[PDB]
């Protein structure tokens, strides 16, 4: 019955082909998005293009244009939007859309109401003369938005700025298996074959939606947030981390929520606080998307005034692991 | 009763791993990420 389920193995393989592309780049660095974000950001933008422009970020976010009506796409996305911010009572979740228009602009009324409406977009007006006012006015959007986790997404801005599409989401969530504070214990953790970096590491024996899938060669490990939340860790078997990227799947993680089957087992499980700042303007091109960060851009359905064109694709993300739950936030900048 | 019982195995992850944020409901990727180095921050 319910829309988004027809477009959610679309951001999981998006997800998971936007993954490959950041590990491909550097192999000892530490990567942090989030799907979700980025996505809904760039459907909410094809709303405002036209032509190869507007069908290369469609398809680039997985969507195969001849089965999927474009329609029913932003129909299952504005869904989608709904039910993320109705969050269970254990478990908060927001997101939200923000549009900055130049003053003089005049916009093409029906894109503004179908973002407003589809996408539940707010709007703003800015004058990004003054890049500092205007620079410091989105970034509190951001930084109110996800509660003071990501505070200076906009660092630059340039001075002939049309118009800024801004996305956020902010989550806090509590397991449902605590760990207990007293056990946190400093241990070792092999980074490289040579690097060895001493880590806090939490530890709890008990019952875990724990298991071995021969097939990825990994540790799987569930664990639940009071609420409407999983956090799946594979833990790769020694050299397989590569063949572990590589055969995921959206409907191999399905099976991993499906099934709820418990075994004991001693796990540790290091408390982290990693980010991840992108420009994702190149691993974009990789997936298909250029002509949007080109001069033959077609910006039309946003406004007649100019032909544009983006900059930049700025992402930022945060994340926090202890022992009482994880806290994450993740901003998109177009 | 004092039965025998298992040596629960041990998982420690302590190399690089990789994981993601789900929600439930709509089974929709909120975060996903590579943990390399848990130091560099």
């Amino acid at each position: 019955h319910p829309t988004f389920n027809k477009i959610t193995p679309n951001l999981a393989e998006f997800a998971f082909s936007l993954y490959r592309q950041l590990a491909h780049q550097s192999n000892s660095t530490n990567i942090f998005f989030s799907p979700v974000s980025i996505a809904t950001a760039f459907a909410m933008l094809s709303l405002g293009t036209k032509a190869d422009t507007h069908d290369e970020i469609l398809e680039g976010l997985n969507f195969n244009l001849t089965e999927i009506p474009e329609a029913q796409i932003h129909e299952g996305f504005q869904e989608l939007l709904r039910t993320l911010n109705q969050p269970d009572s254990q478990l908060q979740l927001t997101t939200g859309n923000g549009l900055f228009l130049s003053e003089g602009l005049k916009l093409v009324d029906k894109f503004l109401e179908d973002v407003k409406k589809l996408y539940h977009s707010e709007a703003f007006t800015v004058n990004f003369g003054d890049t500092e006012e205007a620079k410091k006015q989105i970034n509190d959007y951001v930084e109110k938005g996800t509660q003071g986790k990501i505070v200076d997404l906009v660092k630059e801005l340039d001075r002939d700025t049309v118009f800024a599409l801004v996305n956020y989401i902010f989550f806090k969530g509590k397991w449902e298996r605590p760990f207990e504070v007293k056990d946190t214990e400093e241990e070792d953790f092999h980074v490289d074959q040579v690097t060895t970096v001493k880590v806090p590491m939490m530890k709890r024996l008990g019952m875990f939606n724990i298991q071995h899938c021969k097939k990825l060669s990994s540790w799987v490990l569930l664990m639940k947030y009071l609420g409407n939340a999983t956090a799946i860790f594979f833990l790769p078997d020694e050299g397989k981390l590569q063949h572990l990227e590589n055969e995921l799947t959206h409907d191999i993680i399905t099976k991993f929520l499906e099934n709820e089957d418990r075994r004991s087992a001693s796990l540790h499980l290091p408390k982290l606080s990693i980010t991840g700042t992108y420009d994702l303007k190149s691993v974009l091109g990789q997936l298909g998307i250029t002509k949007v960060f080109s001069n033959g851009a077609d910006l039309s359905g946003v406004t007649e005034e100019a032909p544009l064109k983006l900059s930049k694709a700025v992402h930022k993300a945060v994340l926090t692991i202890d022992e009482k739950g994880t806290e994450a936030a993740g901003a998109m900048f177009l | 009763e004092a039965i025998p019982r298992s040596i629960p195995p041990e998982v420690k992850f302590n190399k690089p791993f990789v994981f993601l944020m789900i929600e439930q409901n709509t089974k929709s990727p909120l975060f996903m990420g590579k943990v390399v180095n848990p130091t560099q921050k």
